[PDB]
RNA sequence: CGCGAAGAACCUUACCUGGUCUUGACAUCCACGGAAGUUUUCAGAGAUGAGAAUGUGCCUUCGGGAACCGUGAGACAGGUGCUGCAUGGCUGUCGUCAGCUCGUGUUGUGAAAUGUUGGGUUAAGUCCCGCAACGAGCGCAACCCUUAUCCUUUGUUGCCAGCGGUCCGGCCGGGAACUCAAAGGAGACUGCCAGUGAUAAACUGGAGGAAGGUGGGGAUGACGUCAAGUCAUCAUGGCCCUUACGACCAGGGCUACACACGUGCUACAAUGGCGCAUACAAAGAGAAGCGACCUCGCGAGAGCAAGCGGACCUCAUAAAGUGCGUCGUAGUCCGGAUUGGAGUCUGCAACUCGACUCCAUGAAGUCGGAAUCGCUAGUAAUCGUGGAUCAGAAUGCCACGGU
């Protein structure tokens, strides 16, 4: 929990999504970073997220907001013992 | 500790010096609430993301001077724990005998 | 004139002041009954002057620093006897034979490396 | 089982420390690493000039090497030529002025550091071990001394296994805590791997 | 005004001819002097694991002990400030002197 | 022990009476070392005996204390790969070590509010020969005249 | 098996995926061209890519010299790659167990023996007698550190007995008595005495003494054993890789989770829980730090902000304890796991994967089968405090005192 003085995010993730939503939608958008914070202007957008090895498209949601970036790419592998 | 290791630790430490310990201001007080709390620390927040991924003085690993170990370091000597016993024994730490008490 | 003596206890240090003819008891500016809550510690201040018979006879005046409730009275009982063989000189094979000569040399014990506390280990296993 | 460092444990009852500054906690560790360099360059440059032990000193913000050897004329120099050869290059790694001092060994047989240096050179030039070994003894004890022990360790005359052999004459008691005992170490570096020498010579106690 | 000149030294053999040679030489020169005060002994501990690696309960234990002396010397006279300047003392003893 | 055989260890008496078999179980009800708040449970025990069931204060814990007190104990003795349980003569200050450890161990296992108060119930059901206290008392006994022909 | 690791979000980091480099991230030498350094720019996740503004110092053989940069090529650099069964160094362990050897002599064809065995005694191969052995060395003990008593010196930032004053605060003059600080000295040696023992050693007991039989605790680990541990702290022989097993970067992982084991913490309550009031410590740390007073916030904390490189200032309010009240043996006013919401701080960054605060939620657990561990005195048990590592992050570790 950061503090309430600034949300984060990066600024090459900032800049993408400001140029990609007044062109329309697009490929998905790839991006590294799982750390930046989802904004408002990002509704309807599509990011492929990375997760180690593999870039997975999250698209955003209304509720999507507020949470961060990696909480939709899984960075592990798991599917039962036996 | 592999030669590469021991140059990652002293570029960190001069581009550390290079920025910081001067261009601190973008945190230092411009992320404080005065009539600074608009747009501008706003663009601190963003301004001090583009100085390179080091600079910052939470990236030094703080390790021994002569071998390099990352672990059992001793600030006060500035030695791992293995040089400084190598080191006291031949008399060469002023003072520092063995304590018995 | 006042007879003084140094008691000492665990980690407590006791100054021990007597002037001829009273009961009262004072330590650090507090009388018996506030400063030592405890009975125990009340009744190991009175022991070697009810021993040598100067109950209503024999004013003190203590201070103590450091250490705890008992430390801090047993320091007391040190001071007080040698406060007293200052003041006769023939009181002590009387206060000998009561252990309150002695001082008790039983300190705590340093922790030791590879060990819980000063003597307990930690708990092996075979396998 | 494992024995404690000689000279460690005299630190202040017989020894001296081979360091004889003052600091807080900002400067210990730069006036111990440049110590480190400056011990490590006048090993390295007085490598066959016989030398035993480095004395660093510091006052105000000087410091000043003293140096023991057993040929000083080598130290010195022709015309007093290496010794500030010497004080040029201390001074720049000390970061202040520097002013080496020479001081003998007068005896270089009854010395750890010297004694163990002299079977290095020989285990490294191929000479039986035996013979290094029982020369140091021999020479040791026609000059005075109550104890010596040499002892080399690892791969003796190449063999893949490796043993250690060890020579005693006299008195060594390293329990005894009034024994001055002088005790160093050496290495040697041979075709076949690293030989471990350790010296120890007691001249006496109190 | 009382001058104020404290001594710090890893020994206390070393500290105590420092003492003496400062103690010595306010006298020299005829000042009121208190003489030397013995401050609090700071002992630093250090406990290391002697094994490269394991076994953990395996260590030695070093310190190191820092000797304070205080002398006060209050007739400051300018006979004093230099003939206190002028003096070499040894290289394990730090002075501090202040007012 | 084998070499270092030993003195003894001394224990002061006790502050309201003067006597040290209580101050011995003050000692033994202590728990975590812990001793003023013994006294307090051994205090408001002993006169919640006096007037709810008989006087003299102190009289009646050494009578109580009478009852408790075991002779006969029994003790393993091994010979070869067999071992009798050879009944025992228990020694004087070996019998009040038993006896007030039984008082002890008998309160703790009580239905009472407080331990204070268990205690004074055991202490006055070992008065009246009741309880659990006197029932651990017999069947001591009773194992030790089980056994007498291993004497 | 809370072990290397005295502290993995990035870093550390050695692993993975992807993006990149090939005399190199680190060192020496040669040649040429540029002194450097600074601010800025757009692309890229970043390494890197394409440039602008600027400087053109100091030495001057001032044909040039040293710091620093770029480019070329070569010798080379580089490896946390394998072998601890090729090694050094260091460490564990039997074991702080009382043992392990040698010289000369003598006995035996010889491997070997004697000494070192025997009678006593000791913690001790400790000491005394005896004896074909006489002596010596490494161990034992002592010398070293700390603690317990006293004496001398000095007396602040530490102290307050006698005095004067007081705001009744050691607070102010003052005192050097006392506590205390740290240098020096004394003291314990079976020294004295009874009894027992072989004219022995030595043992039991007594006096004096603060302490009595190595007073308490520590450091000190003999010859060797386990081809014990460590090529990954370092060093190093051999082997192997070299436009890669080397170097740079972003994100991830070392934190996974049917399960099994070790070491811990917190509990299952009344010797207690909660509420109000109030006592008595030692020892440590502090300058890109410790951070008072005051103000704001329920709180974690925020603002302002003096003092302190410290017997002075700060961390920093010791807790068990004591007095009063309540709960009245219940899955409880016991327990505080788990989860939801709102926050604070460190830091480019708190999603994977931080600590802490507030409100709510209120699991298991009612003393634990077979088995098994520690401790002989200021010990066990119980209760708080500090430190290293460290931006932040201990129930671990290393220390300190109370009962
Ligand atoms: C935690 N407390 C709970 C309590 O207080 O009872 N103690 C225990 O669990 C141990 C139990 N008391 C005794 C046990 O060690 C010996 N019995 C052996 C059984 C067969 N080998
Ligand atoms: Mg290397
Ligand atoms: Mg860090
Ligand atoms: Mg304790
Ligand atoms: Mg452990
Ligand atoms: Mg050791
Ligand atoms: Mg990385
Ligand atoms: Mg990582
Ligand atoms: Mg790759
Ligand atoms: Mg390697
Ligand atoms: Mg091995
Ligand atoms: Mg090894
Ligand atoms: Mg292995
Ligand atoms: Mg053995
Ligand atoms: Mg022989
Ligand atoms: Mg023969
Ligand atoms: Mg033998
Ligand atoms: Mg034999
Ligand atoms: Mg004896
Ligand atoms: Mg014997
Ligand atoms: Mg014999
Ligand atoms: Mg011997
Ligand atoms: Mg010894
Ligand atoms: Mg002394
Ligand atoms: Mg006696
Ligand atoms: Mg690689
Ligand atoms: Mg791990
Ligand atoms: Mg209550
Ligand atoms: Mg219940
Ligand atoms: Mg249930
Ligand atoms: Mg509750
Ligand atoms: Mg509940
Ligand atoms: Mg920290």
């Amino acid at each position: 929990r950061s503090l309430k003085k600034g949300p984060f995010i990066d600024l090459h993730l900032l800049k993408k999504v400001e140029k990609a939503v007044e062109s329309g939608d697009k490929k998905p958008l790839r991006t590294w970073s799982r750390r930046s914070t989802i904004f408002p202007n990002m509704i309807g957008l599509t990011i492929a997220v990375h997760n180690g090895r593999q870039h997975v498209p999250v698209f955003v949601t209304d509720e999507m907001v507020g949470h961060k970036l990696g909480e939709f790419a899984p960075t592990r592998t798991y599917r039962g013992h036996a | 500790a592999k030669q590469s290791m021991k140059a990652r630790e002293v570029k960190r430490v001069a581009l550390a010096d290079k920025y910081f310990a001067k261009r601190a201001e973008l945190k230092a007080i411009i992320s404080d609430v005065n009539a600074a709390s608009d747009e501008d620390r706003w663009n601190a927040v963003l301004k001090l993301q583009t100085l390179p991924r080091d600079s910052s003085p939470s990236r030094q690993r703080n390790r021994c001077r002569q071998t390099g170990r990352p672990h059992g370091f001793l600030r006060k000597f500035g030695l791992s724990r293995i040089k400084v016993r190598e080191a006291a024994m031949r008399g060469e730490i002023p003072g520092l005998k063995k304590a018995s008490w | 004139n006042q007879y003084y003596g140094t008691g000492r206890r665990k980690s407590s240090a006791a100054r021990v002041f007597i002037k001829p003819g009273n009961g009262k008891i004072v330590i650090n500016q507090r009388s018996l009954e506030q400063y030592f809550g405890r009975e125990t510690a009340r009744m190991v201040v009175r022991q070697p002057l009810e021993l040598v018979d100067m109950v209503e006879k024999l004013d003190l005046y203590i201070t103590v620093k450091g250490g705890g409730i008992s430390g801090q009275a047993g320091a007391i009982r040190h001071g007080i006897t040698r406060a007293l063989m200052e003041y006769d000189e023939s009181l002590r094979s009387e206060l000998r034979k009561a252990g309150f000569v002695t001082r008790d040399a039983r300190q705590v014990e340093r922790k030791k490396v590879g060990l819980r506390k000063a003597r307990r280990r930690p708990q092996f296993s075979k396998r | 089982g494992q024995k404690v460092h000689p000279n460690g444990i005299r630190l202040g009852i017989v020894k001296p420390w081979n360091s004889t500054w003052f600091a807080n906690t900002k400067e210990f560790a730069d006036n111990l690493d440049s110590d480190f360099k400056v011990r490590q360059y006048l090993t390295k440059e007085l490598a066959k000039a016989s030398v035993s032990r480095i004395v660093i000193e510091r006052p105000a913000k000087s410091i000043r090497v003293t140096i023991h050897t057993a040929r000083p004329g080598i130290v010195i120099g022709k015309k007093g030529e290496d010794v500030e050869k010497l004080r040029k290059v201390v001074a720049d790694i000390a970061g202040v002025p520097a002013q080496i001092n020479i001081a003998e060994v007068r005896k270089p047989e009854l010395d750890a550091k010297l004694v163990a240096d002299s079977i290095t050179s020989q285990l490294e030039r191929r000479v039986m071990f035996r013979r290094a070994m029982k020369r140091a003894v021999q020479n040791a004890m026609r000059l005075g001394a109550k104890g010596i022990k040499v002892e080399v360790s690892g791969r003796l005359g190449g063999a893949e296994i490796a043993r250690t052999e060890w020579y005693r004459e006299g008195r060594v008691p390293l329990h005894t805590l009034r024994a001055d005992i002088d005790y160093n170490t050496s290495e040697a570096h041979t075709t076949y791997g690293v030989i471990g020498v350790k010296v120890w010579i007691f001249k006496g106690e109190i | 005004q009382r001058i104020r000149i404290r001594l710090k030294a890893f020994d206390h053999r070393l500290i105590d001819q420092a003492t003496a040679e400062i103690v010595e030489t306010a006298k020299r020169t005829g000042a009121q002097v208190r003489g030397p005060i013995p401050l609090p002994t700071r002992k630093e501990r250090f406990t290391v694991l002697i094994s490269p690696h394991v076994n953990k309960d395996a260590r030695d234990q070093y310190e190191i002990r820092t000797h304070l002396r205080l002398v006060d010397i209050v007739e400051p006279t300018e006979k004093t400030v230099d003939a206190l300047m002028r003096l070499d003392l040894a290289a394990g003893v730090d002075v501090q002197i202040s007012l | 022990p084998r070499r270092r055989v030993i003195g003894q260890r001394k224990i002061l008496p006790d502050p309201k009476f003067g006597s040290e078999l209580l101050a011995k179980f003050v000692n033994i009800l202590m728990v975590d070392g812990k001793k003023s708040t013994a006294e307090s449970i051994v205090y408001s025990a002993l006169e919640t005996l006096a007037q709810r069931s008989g006087k003299s204060e102190l009289e009646a814990f050494e009578v109580a204390l009478e009852n408790v007190r075991p002779t006969v104990e029994v003790k393993s003795r091994r010979v070869g790969g067999s071992t009798y349980q050879v009944p025992v003569e228990v020694r004087p200050v070996r019998r009040n070590a038993l006896a007030m450890r039984w008082i002890v161990e008998a309160a703790r296992k009580r239905g009472d509010k407080s331990m204070a108060l268990r205690l004074a119930n055991e202490l006055s059901d070992a008065a009246e020969n009741k309880g659990t206290a006197v029932k651990k008392r017999e069947d001591v006994h009773r194992m030790a005249e089980a056994n007498k022909a291993f004497a």
